[PDB]
C-alpha cells in the first residue's frame, strides 16, 4: 500500500481521490493520503471552496515513483511533484503516519469498482495522451481540449485523444461510402483496432480514461471522445464477440458510477437511445440496457 | 448553412452552384399479386440537377435495372444520387464545378457530404424553400426520355429554352417555379393553360412554348389563378 504525502493544505479545497472525497479546511493538518492499492492507476483532484471553477488533478501510479502534493502559493494550485530521494521520502511518510495526519483510502474489500473503471487504463498510454514528458504523473483539468477541439488552441497543453470522425476519408474507404458510413466494421475492425491501437485493449483504455475525465473533471472534450468511441463500436455490425461483452461490462460500471444529478450534461442521448435501440449492437449490450433503463428512463 | 427567402438572390450571384432533387430516382406502381398481396414494379427515374443561373438541367436518367437485387431501395436512392451527383462534378473541368450543391430533401446531406469528401471546398446545403422541382417529370420532353431508357444515360438540358435572352435568371427561376407549382396542383389544368392555344408551338430544341413577352404574363396569371383555385379546393376557404 502507498502513500501520497501533502506538505500542507494552505487553502480550502475538496480533495478526490478515485471515487472518494474529502473536505479539507484552509490551513487545517492534513499531511496526505495513504493505504493507496498498487497496481491500478490513480487520480487525485481538487476543486478550491473559493473557486468551483477549474475542477484539476493528476493521474500517477505509485509504482513509478515517490509523489507528493504541495501547494504553490504563485501558481495558486496543489501540485504534483516527484521527491527522488527515497530515504527523505519514507522518513517524512512514517512522520505523518505515526502522527496520523493522513485519510486511508478507504477500499471496501467486496468493492471491485475502481478496477472495473481503470481495467485497460495504463499509465503510459495516458502520458501519450497528456504530453509533459518530463513528468511520470499527468495533470487534466476541466478547461483542456482535444487535438479534434483544436482542429474545428495550446498544443502543449491538449488532450491528444485519438481523432475518429465518421465522415472522413480515414472512416470511409473510396467506392464504399454508402457500406461504410451505414456499417463501421472497416473503420473499427482495420482502421482504429489493427492500424492504430494495435488490439481492444488499448481501445478499452482510452475509453474508460476518456469516461473519467469526463466524470472527475466535466472535460467536455473527454465527454465527446467517450461517446465517439461507444457509437464506433455500436455501429459496425462486425465486433468480436469478446470486444462485445467487455464493453458491455465496461459501460455498465461507468453508468453505475456516474452521479445521478450529472446524467443530464455527461450523457448524450442522441448517442444512447442510438447505440441500446437502432444500432447493430442493440441487442448485445443487455447488462449496460438494464442498468440506464432503470436509472435513467428519462434520458430514454 | 441552410437557405430561404432571406438568401434568394444568391442562387444568381457569379459562384457555380447547383440544386440537386432525388424525389423522381425512385419510382414504383404499387399493385395486387395473384395471391392478393401488394407488390412494387419499379420504373425509370431521374435526378434533377440544375444550376438556377444558367438553366443548364444535367438529368441522370436511373434504369430499373440500378434496384435488381437490391434492398432497401428507398435508402439506397439517396447514396445512388449522391454517387452520381459526385461522379457528374469530377467530370466537369474544375473551372465548372459548383461551389455549392443545394439539397431539396435534408435526408441527402449526409449521402452527398460523404460522396463529396475529396471536395472539401464545396459547400452541401439545406433549403428551407419548398421547390416544386417532384414536378419535372409532367414536363412530355423529360418524361419521354426517362420512360424511353434502356440503360443509364445522361442528357443535358437548358430547362430556361431561350428566355435568358429577354429576362434576367431571377425572373426566369420566379417563371419555372410557379410553372412547376401549377403542374404539381393540377397537372390537366397547367398543361391545358400552356397548349390551349395551337398557333403557339414548342421548338424541337425546347420544352416550353415560343411565348412573347405579352403572352408569357397571360400565361403566368392563367398559373397563379389556377394555384389560388386548387388552394380554395383544398383547404375549403
Amino acid at each position: 500500500m502507498n502513500t501520497v504525502p501533502f506538505t500542507s493544505a494552505p487553502i480550502e479545497v475538496t480533495i478526490g481521490i478515485d471515487q472518494y472525497s474529502f473536505n479539507v479546511k484552509e490551513n487545517q493538518p492534513f499531511h496526505g493520503i495513504k493505504d493507496i492499492p498498487i497496481g491500478h492507476v490513480h487520480v487525485i483532484h481538487f476543486q478550491h471552496a473559493d473557486n468551483s471553477s477549474m475542477r484539476y488533478g493528476y493521474w500517477f501510479d505509485c509504482r513509478m515513483g515517490n509523489f507528493y502534493i504541495q501547494y504553490d502559493p504563485k501558481d495558486g494550485l496543489y501540485k504534483m511533484m516527484e521527491e527522488r530521494d527515497g530515504a527523505k521520502f519514507e522518513n517524512i511518510v512514517h512522520n505523518f503516519k505515526e502522527r496520523q495526519m493522513m485519510v486511508s483510502y478507504p477500499k471496501i474489500d467486496e468493492d471491485d469498482t475502481w478496477y472495473n473503471l481503470t481495467e485497460f487504463v495504463q499509465m503510459d498510454k495516458i502520458r501519450k495522451i497528456v504530453r509533459k514528458d518530463e513528468n511520470q504523473f499527468s495533470y487534466v483539468d476541466s478547461s483542456m481540449t482535444t487535438v479534434q477541439e483544436n482542429e474545428l488552441s495550446d498544443p502543449a497543453h491538449s488532450l491528444n485523444y485519438t481523432v475518429i470522425n465518421f465522415k472522413s476519408r480515414e472512416a470511409i474507404r473510396p467506392g464504399h461510402e454508402m457500406e461504410d458510413f451505414l456499417d463501421k466494421s472497416y473503420y473499427l475492425n482495420t482502421v482504429m483496432l489493427q492500424g492504430i491501437f494495435k488490439n481492444s485493449s488499448n481501445y478499452f483504455g482510452e475509453l474508460q480514461f476518456a469516461f473519467l475525465n469526463a466524470m472527475f473533471f466535466g472535460n467536455y472534450g473527454s465527454s465527446l471522445q467517450w461517446h465517439a468511441m461507444i457509437e464506433l463500436i455500436c455501429s459496425s455490425a462486425t465486433v468480436p464477440k469478446h470486444m462485445l461483452d467487455k464493453l458491455d461490462e465496461i459501460l455498465y460500471y461507468q453508468i453505475k458510477t456516474l452521479p445521478e444529478q450529472y446524467s443530464d450534461i455527461l450523457l448524450n442521448e442522441r448517442v444512447w437511445n442510438i447505440c441500446l435501440y437502432s444500432s447493430f449492437q442493440k441487442n448485445s449490450l443487455h447488462n449496460t440496457e438494464k442498468i440506464m433503463e432503470n436509472k435513467y428512463p428519462e434520458l430514454l | 448553412g441552410a437557405m430561404n427567402s432571406s438568401n434568394y438572390a444568391e442562387l444568381f450571384n457569379n459562384d457555380i452552384k447547383l440544386f440537386v432533387d432525388d424525389t423522381n430516382v425512385y419510382r414504383v406502381t404499387v399493385h395486387k399479386t395473384f395471391e392478393g398481396n401488394v407488390a412494387t414494379k419499379a420504373i425509370n427515374g431521374c435526378i434533377f440537377t440544375l444550376n438556377p443561373k444558367t438553366g443548364h438541367l444535367f438529368l441522370k436518367i436511373i434504369h430499373t435495372s440500378v434496384w435488381a437485387g437490391q434492398k432497401r431501395l428507398s435508402q439506397l436512392a439517396k447514396w445512388k444520387t449522391a454517387e452520381e451527383v459526385s461522379a457528374l462534378v469530377r467530370s466537369l473541368p474544375k473551372e465548372e464545378q459548383p461551389k455549392q450543391i443545394i439539397v431539396t430533401r435534408k435526408a441527402m446531406l449526409d449521402p452527398l457530404e460523404v460522396h463529396m469528401l475529396d471536395f472539401p471546398n464545396i459547400a452541401i446545403r439545406p433549403t428551407e424553400l419548398r421547390l416544386p422541382f417532384s414536378a419535372a417529370m409532367s414536363i412530355d420532353k423529360l418524361s419521354d426520355v426517362v420512360m424511353k431508357a434502356t440503360e443509364p444515360q445522361m442528357v443535358l438540358f437548358n430547362i430556361y429554352d431561350d428566355w435568358l435572352d429577354r429576362i434576367s435568371s431571377y425572373t426566369a427561376f420566379s417563371r419555372l417555379t410557379l410553372l412547376l407549382r401549377a403542374l404539381k396542383t393540377n397537372e390537366e389544368s397547367a398543361k391545358m393553360i400552356l397548349l390551349s392555344d395551337p398557333t403557339i408551338t414548342i421548338k424541337s430544341y425546347h420544352l416550353w412554348p415560343s411565348f412573347t413577352d405579352e403572352q408569357w404574363i397571360t400565361i403566368e396569371s392563367q398559373m397563379r389563378d389556377l394555384i389560388l383555385t386548387e388552394y380554395g379546393r383544398k383547404y375549403n376557404v
